[PDB]
């Protein structure tokens, strides 16, 4: 079987202390990245899951290891798909990293524990963000069943089924699994192949890249004579990248501080590409690929490349300070444990506006019926339209209000 | 969909430590 990188981005959502990283470990094998220098930029893990089906039974055909000795048939497995995991945070404060991960994703995996309460505030907030940013391919997973009884787990299923009625998603598959015990993983791998079709993705579309994480490979003990370039942990949704192409990071750079700054987007050339495990020349869109650029390892250290757009040379994305948004408000607030009715937007108020991956604090200038004018403190770029989820300060930390679209 | 789920749950309860 030939070595191939990620084809579709599949994420995992749940709640705190459930064990989302243990679920990722049970499916793939390699443990989470977060658990100082390398990887650390946004709260997300990295593990690649292998799907090889033995068609020489039913659900047990899709296996973790490529060599088939487990299901019964001595014949070797056939290549179907290779997937990448982008684990999103399940916390009320960490909202910008969740919405940044949702734009990267194409399919979702929901985790609800048996022993805990049925209506959870964070999972409903993740479900609302899925409905906003178009991620309808959702598989519901039960986290812990062995602590629960025979009838109580069935009653918990009935409460989940009654909860999913008014939402847009109608047909979502439900699987009972365990992370520590390691069971029924083969059924989930079967559902990933069947229920989720890969969207049409072509060579024709102009190259665009979204940077989430920042890698710097500087080793203790090793001298300055051998240095590695600043690798950007970015995700591609459109346009095929290869080795030896010019890249500009759009929003801007702070290098010089009376007067004015007149700086271009950060120019860099691709040196190395990191995909799956081994070195590869081509970058297939629909997966997290570590693009090793000429940009300094000091710039790709920690918290500098969190939600920044990248365009290829010969293309001009526009930089905006005043953005025109077409907003729609929900009935009641999602995320809070008391649920309150969403009030009308007041002029001049700080709101965390997440345009795909960019985290910006924006002030409302004019209030209308459907449209709103917003002024950004830090510049954010717009390419086409981009899916936006709005969040506001009402009670202590940030709470989601609704969805928005740029009309430019 | 909650029809093949009940067979998967019964398979899980049968094979436990």
């Amino acid at each position: 079987i030939i070595n191939r990188q990620a084809t579709i981005n599949i994420g995992t959502i749940g709640h705190v202390a459930h064990g989302k990283s243990t679920v990722v470990r049970a499916i793939s094998g390699v443990q989470t990245v977060r658990f100082l220098e390398r990887n650390i930029t946004i709260k997300l893990g990295y593990a690649n899951a292998k799907i090889y089906k033995c068609q020489e039974s039913f659900k047990s055909d899709k296996e973790i290891s490529p060599k088939c000795q487990r299901p019964g048939c001595p014949g070797r497995y056939k290549l179907v798909r290779h997937v990448s995991f982008v684990d999103c945070p399940g916390h009320d404060i960490l909202m910008s990293t969740m919405l940044s991960g949702a734009a990267v994703m194409d399919a979702a995996l929901l985790l609800i524990a048996g022993n805990e309460s049925c209506p959870q505030p964070q999972t409903s907030e993740h479900l609302a963000a899925i409905e906003i940013m178009k991620l309808k391919h959702v598989i519901i997973l039960q986290n812990k069943v062995d602590l629960m009884r025979e009838e109580s787990a069935l009653e918990h299923q009935k409460s989940i089924l009654k909860f999913i009625r008014g939402t847009i998603a109608d047909g979502a598959p439900i699987v009972p699994i365990s992370a520590q015990l390691k069971y029924n993983i083969d059924a989930v791998n079967e559902f990933i192949v069947k229920t989720i079709p890969v969207p049409p993705r072509d060579f024709m579309i102009s190259p665009r890249l979204i940077v989430i994480r920042s890698f710097d490979v500087n080793k203790p003990g090793a001298e300055i004579e051998d240095l590695k370039g600043g690798v950007a942990g970015g995700s591609i949704l459109n346009g095929v990248f290869k080795l030896g192409d010019e890249i500009e990071i759009r929003p801007g750079i702070v290098t010089k501080d009376k007067g004015k700054i007149q700086c271009k987007p950060i120019f860099s050339n691709i040196v190395s590409l990191f995909a799956e495990q081994n070195d590869l020349k081509f970058a297939v869109p629909g997966g997290l690929i570590g693009v090793g650029t000429k940009v300094d390892p000091t710039l790709c250290r920690a918290d500098r490349l969190v939600g920044q757009v990248v365009g290829a040379k010969g293309h001009l994305p526009n930089i905006y300070t005043d953005i025109e948004i077409n907003y729609f408000l929900l009935r009641r607030l999602l995320g809070v444990k008391k649920q309150a009715k969403v009030r009308k937007l007041e002029p001049n108020e700080v709101l965390m506006v997440n345009i795909g991956s960019t985290a910006t604090g924006a002030r409302v200038v004019a209030v209308k019926a459907d449209m709103a004018r917003l002024q950004l403190t830090s510049p954010a770029c717009t390419e086409i339209n981009e899916k936006i989820a709005l969040s506001r300060r009402i009670e202590k930390h940030w709470r989601l209000i609704g969805w928005a679209t740029i009309k430019k | 969909v909650g029809l093949p789920y009940s067979e998967l749950l019964s398979r899980f309860f049968n094979i436990l430590r």
